[PDB]
């Protein structure tokens, strides 16, 4: 019944992409290492699904990537089928028993497209396009529907939000966020979508907003302890964790935790690898 | 360089 945090890859203090994989357990507050990924990837995404960690896309310093590798967490990494497109700073989520990845950047273009991974046939299928091309936007599932949030189209940091209805296969617009953010963290918690930090085009942000789904409205939440952009976000037993990132001067090694009980953020660790644009996901143990 | 990133 006990979940843990996972952090893969990203951009490290030696200002290169890394291959470090870390586990963080919030109950003991201990860190540990898992086996490294095969290649070093910054700008990278990660999801877990049925006790399998997938590492998706990213950028190694020479090329952006379509490759994807896998680890049965119950440890050696192995390659599975590649995406149709090379994607860094892509959004990524799971729904049903599928992976969905959307947006990103191949080295020339930002993508509107979303593709989907089926572990039963080891194949990535392309789906319908978003209206806006987005890098640095997160994907989050709520009640069987996918939301893409904020990001960057090549010219503008975005406050726009789109939702994908699997019953229709179409994207539609939702009410936008109050502030434009790229590199923000996004997670679902108690039927609200939280967006934490990111970069609005001038300032690195500590600000947090929450989308009430039942009302189609956004509200300001308590700012984090420190600005963070290109930051991971995940929910673990009813609490929202902000993970590493860039504060606009330095790479963060700390995770902070938002407890709705106190409506407040607490640093729970100062000890991970400093890094940003890494992938994060939750593991059942 | 994505917006708001560190120097490289
Ligand atoms: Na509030």
């Amino acid at each position: 019944a006990n979940e843990v945090l996972l952090v893969v890859g990203g951009f490290g203090s030696q200002q290169s992409p890394i291959d470090v994989v870390e586990k963080y357990d919030p109950k003991t507050q201990e860190w540990s290492f898992l086996p490294s990924i095969t290649r070093k990837r910054r700008y990278v995404a990660s999801v877990s699904l049925h006790d399998r960690i997938y590492v998706i896309g990213g950028y190694d310093g020479r090329s952006r990537l379509s490759s994807v590798e896998c680890l049965d967490y119950t440890g050696v990494w192995y390659s599975v089928a590649p995406m149709n497109v090379r994607r860094g700073l892509a959004g990524a989520t799971t729904l049903g028993d599928m992976i969905y990845v959307s947006g990103g950047f191949d080295g020339s273009r930002r993508h509107t497209s979303m593709e989907r991974y089926d572990p039963n046939i080891d194949q990535w299928s392309m789906l319908g396009d978003m209206q806006t091309a987005r890098e640095g936007a997160g994907l989050v599932v709520a009640s069987g529907v996918i939301y893409c949030l904020g990001g960057y189209d090549g010219l503008n940091i975005l406050n726009s939000v789109e939702k994908y209805d699997p019953h229709t296969g179409h994207w539609t617009n939702v009410t936008p966020m109050a502030t434009k953010r790229s590199g923000a963290g996004v997670a679902l918690l108690n039927d609200h979508i939280y967006v934490v930090g990111g970069f609005d085009g001038t300032a690195h942000l500590s600000s947090v907003e929450a989308y009430n789904i039942r009302t189609d409205s956004w509200t300001t939440v308590t700012s984090m302890t420190t600005p963070r952009c290109y930051v991971g976000a995940t929910v673990l037993r009813g609490r929202l964790y902000a993970i590493a990132g860039y504060d606009g001067n330095s790479l963060l090694s700390s995770i902070e935790c938002y407890d709705p009980i106190i409506d407040s953020w607490e640093v729970v660790t100062s000890m991970g690898t400093q890094r940003c644009d890494a992938g994060v996901c939750v593991l059942r143990e | 360089g994505p917006p708001g990133g560190p120097p490289v």
